[PDB]
């Protein structure tokens, strides 16, 4: 999202904020969709070369890697057996995440048409604690 | 029994291999893991590893090599002077030829010398247990 301002981002993605992700299905998560069905070496009309096609491999696997789990420098990075400041790749740190499920109670319709009907109340309490936390340098937590 | 007498193969114009051989590639940088175990040996010139020398004078190396070791380094000021035991000039074009030392330059490195560029004095002690006849019953007819 390389919108320059809010005036350049759709009404709803910066009215509401813009869209996450939907939690993980089968049809929710599909492959990465540049995903090679197929790789071709090109060979010769009458002879392929044995030594070649192991190269071919090879390749191929560094490619494979970066279009599952490496499409991020960081995290071709990490495979390396390294690692990176979250200043090498100017991303945001992390300090805390806390997730739980909101949940409520039915109320009870009493009346003579809404007798047998329902509406559920969701009041979730909630908590969450960002551990203390020594900020190197000037900027925002959000 | 023999004796050889020999110095580590320094150069004075060898260069890093990645060093001499100009535009990096990702399979000369990355040290990937995948790369590296599994394309064909490289064949390589006496020209990515010495200053001067031809593109011509080739030979094979394992991929990944110059990340396995480092040549051993003489700053410039040296390559004017006689009396270090390193190797001034150029290889040796051919393979054999530039493997197997190449003695004579050697020479400099000597004063004077009519005993040669190494001499020896050692008193060689054996001791060999036979079933010999004798000094005295060989001589005496008897």
């Amino acid at each position: 999202l390389t919108y320059a301002n809010p005036s350049n981002m759709p009404s709803e993605d910066y009215k509401w904020g813009v869209r996450v992700a939907n939690l993980k299905s089968i049809w929710t998560a599909p492959l990465p969709p540049d995903t090679r069905t197929s790789e071709n070496m090109t060979t010769g009309t009458s002879t392929i070369d044995i030594m070649g096609l192991q190269a071919a491999y090879a390749k191929l696997h560094t490619e494979q890697e970066r279009d599952y789990f490496m499409t991020r420098y960081r995290d071709i990075m990490k495979e390396f057996g390294g690692h990176t400041s979250y200043d090498g790749d100017n991303r945001p740190l992390l300090l805390m995440r806390s997730e739980f499920w909101a949940s409520g109670y039915d109320v009870d319709g009493t009346d003579q048409s809404s007798l047998g009907q329902f509406s559920g109340r969701v009041q979730q309490t909630f908590n969450h604690k960002v551990p203390r936390f020594y900020v190197p340098e000037h900027g925002v937590i959000m | 029994t023999l004796a050889v007498t020999r110095f580590p193969p320094t150069h004075e114009m060898e260069m890093h291999y990645l060093v001499g051989k100009e535009n990096l590639t990702y399979t000369d940088i990355a040290c990937d893991p995948a790369l590296m175990a599994n394309l064909p040996p490289r064949e390589v010139s006496l020209k990515e590893f010495f200053h001067s020398s031809p593109d011509s004078a080739k030979f094979k190396i394992a991929e990944g090599q110059w990340y396995r070791t480092q040549p051993d380094r003489v700053a410039f000021p040296y390559n004017a002077l006689d009396g270090f035991p390193f190797y001034s000039a150029l290889p040796s074009t051919d393979l054999k030829d530039r493997v197997l030392v190449n003695t004579n330059n050697y020479d400099e490195i000597f004063q004077s010398m009519q005993l040669a560029h190494w001499n020896m004095q050692t008193k060689f002690n054996i001791n060999v247990y036979r079933h010999m006849p004798t000094t005295r019953d060989s001589i005496m007819t008897s």
